[PDB]
């Protein structure tokens, strides 16, 4: 239930450096 | 010896 | 990785680092799925061409890990190996077809900070996000280019790419069991996985619910990072019923 989802960023709402990247590719 | 050694319990 | 950067602590929680008991050496990439199973290429484990054959008390699983070759005391947790499961239609011989294993733990591991499953897709999953041009996450602690090695775990972004691109980039038979990911020569990025690599995991972050999925393994390359090659990533999705048949009777 709680797979993908990591302690030090989705869990305490944090973005990583790339992951934005990664979404803006999503059109 | 590139890598740290391990305990050795997990050996 | 080829042209990746240091990754942020934290950022891959599901990485796993299969480490060769004897000699002390990185032996491949591997993923965390639950407390007690973990994803990789079945080419790490098994692969005669080069005689590669390892079986369960050969090595050890590393989960938590950034730095390559420390000990990270009160961070990692080393993990033995209870048994290997390798696809039975696993195709060695002609073009790594379905290169897929799973390993069941001996005990489970404990989740914390640095230490956490990723999700495996679903249908639907899959159909939204492997387009080509959408990107994912390849991690690893493989070598730094083709012809050194990293300090810390790497990180880079890759475009999917269309499948006749990637089937006209070589000569070997690529299957529906495989993507293909990679800049083209004219993007001006580069990035790619390179020996060490092979059985870690190609993410993407789903945009409709935030999660992170296991979409690809890393699997193999024409040489790391040259241009008009491209990676080639077993399709974790196609091979999903094999996945829980064995988690299901193991
Ligand atoms: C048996 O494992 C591998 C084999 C080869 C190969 O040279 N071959 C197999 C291909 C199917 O057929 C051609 C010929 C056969 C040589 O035995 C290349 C390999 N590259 C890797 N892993 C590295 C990390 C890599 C590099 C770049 C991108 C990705 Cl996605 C992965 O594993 C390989
Ligand atoms: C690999 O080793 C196992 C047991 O050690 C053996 O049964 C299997 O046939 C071997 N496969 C090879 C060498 O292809």
């Amino acid at each position: 239930a709680d797979c993908g989802l990591r302690p030090l960023f989705e869990k305490k709402s944090l973005e990583d450096k790339t992951e934005r990247e990664l979404l803006e590719s999503y059109i | 010896g590139d890598f740290e050694e391990i305990p050795e319990e997990y050996l | 990785i080829v042209e990746g950067s240091d990754a942020e602590i934290g950022m891959s929680p599901w990485q796993v680092m299969l480490f060769r008991k004897s000699p002390q050496e990185l032996l491949c990439g591997a993923s965390l799925i639950s407390d007690r199973w973990v994803l990789t290429a079945a080419h790490c484990l098994l692969y005669p061409p080069w005689d590669k054959n390892f079986t369960e008390n050969d090595l050890l699983v590393r989960i938590g890990k950034h730095s390559r070759t420390r000990y990270e005391r009160n961070i990692e947790k080393i993990s033995m190996l209870e048994k290997i499961y390798i696809h039975p239609r696993y195709n060695w011989r002609e073009n790594l077809d379905r290169d897929i294993a799973l390993m069941k733990l001996k005990k489970p591991v404990a989740f914390s900070d640095y230490i956490h499953p990723v999700c495996l897709p679903d249908r639907e999953t899959a159909a939204s996000l492997l387009q080509a041009g959408y990107k994912g996450r390849v991690t690893g602690w493989g070598n730094l280019k083709e012809t050194g090695q990293p300090s810390v775990l790497q990180v880079v972004n890759l475009p999917i790419v269309e499948r006749p691109v990637c089937k006209d980039s070589t000569r070997i038979r690529i299957t529906d069991n495989m993507f293909c990911a990679g800049y083209k020569p004219d993007e001006g990025k580069r990035g790619d996985a390179c020996e060490g690599d092979s059985g870690g995991p190609f993410v993407m972050k789903s945009p409709f619910n935030n999660r992170w999925y296991q979409m690809g393994i890393v699997s193999w390359g024409e040489g790391c990072d040259r241009d008009g090659k491209y990676g080639f990533y077993t399709h974790v999705f196609r091979l999903k019923k094999w996945i829980q048949k064995v988690i299901d009777q193991f």
